[PDB]
Formats: structure tokens, sequence, C-alpha cells
């Protein structure tokens, strides 16, 4: 099987087409590079279930999908994702949100942004394993960023004050573990580079 | 999963048209 072919077998139409469109915008190849277009698809993912977790009301409490359902007009998500819209308009929102929030504007284009911390999140997945790129990260971001980093062998490395709970974790990592089983299956695990 | 992904998208329209 190609990994073109996995991609399309694996991951929704509109994930693999915002990576493309990723690779469109940093002047790459799908066809040339598909273990790039993999990686996009699962970072996009990983954002998108992240964000649809966490709501908060008005009073900035926190609840779950499940927990607000009923009341959703009234809540707000816990997250913006900036990862996944054109890049040219992701800056302006990032520039926005800052602004609207009195907080730096980060030199590097966030993934999301946690509006009950008031902190943008850089997400991070690895097949090593996640402390080390946490560390690799940290030397460009420094305190810009929180780091969200999961990797494909139930490792991760998230801040004690991170949003995201074990449910959510749970939810990331089985995903993420069920990607690399599939994968092997398909003998396209060890060929893989990954983000780090 | 699917609607996790409708949902952010949703959301990403959102956002930027109320800028
Ligand atoms: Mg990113
Ligand atoms: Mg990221």
């Amino acid at each position: 099987m190609a990994m073109d072919t996995f991609i399309t077998r694996n991951f929704q139409t509109t994930i693999i087409q915002k990576a493309k469109n990723t690779m469109a915008e940093f002047s790459e190849d799908p066809e040339l590079q598909p273990a790039m277009l993999f990686n996009i698809c699962v970072h996009l993912e990983v954002c998108y279930v992240i964000s649809d977790m966490n709501f908060l009301d008005e009073e900035g409490k926190s609840y779950t999908a499940l927990e607000g359902q009923g009341k959703e007009q009234n809540l707000r998500p816990q997250y913006e994702v900036i990862e996944g819209m054109p890049r040219t308009i992701a800056w302006m929102v990032q520039r926005s949100l800052a602004q609207e929030h009195g907080i730096e504007t980060p030199k590097y284009l966030a993934d999301l942004f946690d509006y009950k911390t008031k902190r943008f999140i850089e997400v991070g997945i690895t097949k090593g394993l996640a402390d080390d790129y946490f560390w690799k990260k940290k030397e460009k971001l420094g305190n810009s960023m929180e780091l969200m980093i999961f990797s494909y062998n139930q490792d991760y490395s998230l801040s004690n004050e991170s949003s995201l709970d074990e449910e959510g974790k749970g939810r990331v990592l089985s995903r993420l573990t069920e990607l690399q089983a599939e994968l092997s299956l398909k003998n396209l695990w060890q060929v893989l580079i990954g983000e780090e | 999963l699917s609607n996790d992904i409708s949902q952010g998208i949703k959301r990403q329209r959102m956002t930027v048209e109320s800028m």
C-alpha cells in the first residue's frame, strides 16, 4: 500500500486537503514527501481534537462537550484553533488574539490559543520520546508558548497546569497508538520520519 | 473524531469572519 493510499484510508478528506494546502504554502509536493503529508495530517487532527473537548461559559467555568450539551449557545470553546487556517490569516488571528488579551504576540505561529490561561500553545507529535522533543522546541520557543507533546508510544509531555484532562489526553494518545498500529500492519512504520 | 474536525472548521470560519 502506498502511503498516499494509507493517508486516504485513514484520514478525513477535509484533513487531507488542509495538509496539502500547508505543503503548498511551504512549496512542498505531497507526492514527493508523503511522510510530511502524513505528519501534517496527524498534527491537524490532534489540534482539532484538543479544541473540541473543553468549553468555557461567560463566567470562565470549564465544561466538557458532553457536560455542556444544551447550553452551547451560551458557551465558547476553551481553545481557539489556529492550525488549519490559511497561514496568512492565521498570523492575523494570532495578533488579534494577543492584542485583545494584552499579551505579547509570539514570534512564531502557534497552533492553539487557550482562552482560560491566555496562553498560546504549540502542539508536537513524535515517533520518539516526548520529553526529548519538548527540550528541542523549548530552545526556539522559550516561555513564549505552552508546549503540548504527544508520542505514538503513549509518551507525552504536558504542563502540570495544562487545560487538557485525562480523558482528552487519552483520546489523543489512543488515536496516535491506533495510527502506529495501522502503519505497522502495512509496514509503513519503520520507514517513517516524524516531526522530530 | 469527524465531529471534532467538522466543528473545528466551523469555529475557524466563525472567528475569522467576526474579525
Ligand atoms: Mg503548527
Ligand atoms: Mg504544533
